[PDB]
């Protein structure tokens, strides 16, 4: 079973959007789709819930007026829109569902909503070398960028975001002596919003 | 609404001992509670339903336990690999309602941060800027001081800091410390200096470069 949401969306103030959450690996009209949003110290809310055999929904009324459920049988996907869009509405979306069978859950990745009016700004990528290596990712905006050694998991260490000057920086570290060089250590590193990939080799 | 509070937001353990977190509904909602686990960068998954059965492979080391308003989130031989924030909810009536989360802290032998600088790469220099990265990787505890120095002389102008959440396998912190200057002004000078300050140590942890 899974859940495939977007990774990102960059939508002006007063604009709306529309959030896929397409599902696969079970049968979709079998389990209620559920929606929650997160924002920093905000916790967890609930959204609402739909059934897909036949799009009977639940609201939580603090989202009645901006949140609209639906969803497309034939293509097993869900959707949620969101209406008069402000900055109170950037947060992560998530898509969930309950599955019986035993009793499992399954979430999308959620998809991480900017409301603003600056534009998309692809990330710079810079090599750091000096065995602890790294990475600097500067100046792009918004939220997220997904950095990825390789692939390498171990002493890796992404430090999240600052805002400088309304752009975003974060550096990665990757820590791996006879390594390198040798070994082609690459940074892998994606800006969903601006549709921009970059590979960067860190060289001596 | 029915609010439910979880009136820790942060609880500190050993890896091996057991942590309860507590969560208390506004209303009566029998045990329609549920618990939930989210790891960082990850999506939240579900631990327990009904406040006592278990989802799919979570361990019985999570022991749901209470009816009515009170609701407890046990934790047996908690691992450095359960860092997390937890968060009860209640589905028993609308709107389904969250706690607002409980963060667990790992405690540790106290441990010395892993010092590199970076000079600024050769690229960025070809678009006017200039930014040295210090990183300070896996120590413990949280608190740790950076000090930048420029051919001797301090620097607090135009520092970038950030910190990593609590790492799961080894419950140490990491935290990177970038320097950005001009080309020009980078030029001007010669020794950058990344200075840590620990409790580990009594003098600074020094890591320097000539241009
Ligand atoms: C966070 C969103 C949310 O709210 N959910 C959720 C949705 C998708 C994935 C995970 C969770 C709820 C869905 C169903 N409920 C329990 C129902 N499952 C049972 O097995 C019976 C329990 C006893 C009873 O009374 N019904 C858990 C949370």
């Amino acid at each position: 079973v899974q859940l495939q949401q977007p990774g990102a969306e960059l939508v002006k103030p007063g604009a709306s959007v529309t959030v896929s959450c397409k599902s696969s690996g079970y049968t979709f009209t079998s389990y209620w789709v559920h929606w929650v949003k997160q924002r920093p110290g905000q916790g967890l809310e609930w959204i609402g819930r739909i059934h897909p055999s036949d799009s009977d929904t639940n609201y939580n009324q603090k989202f009645k007026g901006k949140a609209t459920l639906t969803v497309d049988k034939s293509s097993t996907t869900a959707y949620i829109h969101l209406s008069s869009l402000t900055s109170e509405d950037s947060a992560v979306y998530y898509c969930a569902i309950e599955a019986i069978t035993i009793t499992t859950d399954y979430w999308g990745q959620g998809t991480t909503l900017t409301v603003s009016s600056a534009k998309t700004t692809p990330p710079s990528v810079y090599p750091l070398a000096p065995v602890t290596l790294g990475c600097l990712v500067k100046g792009y905006f918004p939220e997220p960028v997904t950095v990825t050694w390789n692939s390498l998991s171990s002493g890796v260490h992404t430090f999240p975001a600052v805002l400088q000057s309304d752009l975003y920086t974060l550096s990665s570290s990757v820590t791996v002596s006879s390594t390198w060089p040798s070994e082609t250590v690459t940074c892998n590193v994606a800006h969903p919003a601006s549709s921009t990939k970059v590979d960067k080799k860190i060289v001596p | 609404d029915i609010v439910m509070t979880q009136s820790q937001k942060f609880m500190s353990t050993s890896v091996g001992d057991r942590v309860s977190v507590t969560c208390k509904a506004s209303q009566n909602v029998g045990t329609n509670v549920a618990w939930y686990q989210q790891k960082p960068g990850q999506s939240p998954k579900a631990l327990i339903y009904s406040a006592s059965y278990r989802y799919s492979g979570v361990p019985d080391r999570f022991t749901g336990s209470g009816s009515g308003t009170d609701f407890t989130l046990t934790i047996s031989n908690v691992q450095s690999e359960d860092l997390a924030e937890f968060f009860c909810q209640q589905y028993n009536n609308f709107p389904y309602t969250f706690g607002g989360g409980t963060q667990l802290e790992m405690k540790r032998a106290d441990a010395a941060p892993t010092v590199s600088i970076f000079p600024p790469s050769s690229e960025q220099l070809t678009s006017g800027g200039a930014s040295v990265v210090c990183f300070l990787n896996n120590f413990y505890p949280k608190d740790i001081n950076v000090k930048w120095k420029i051919d001797g002389s301090e620097r607090q102008n135009g520092v970038l800091n950030s910190w990593t959440d609590q790492d799961s396998k080894d419950s140490t912190y990491s935290m990177s410390s970038t320097l950005t200057l001009t080309k020009d002004e980078y030029e001007r000078h010669n020794s950058y200096t990344c200075e840590a300050t620990h409790k580990t140590s009594t003098s600074p942890i020094v890591k320097s470069f000539n241009r």
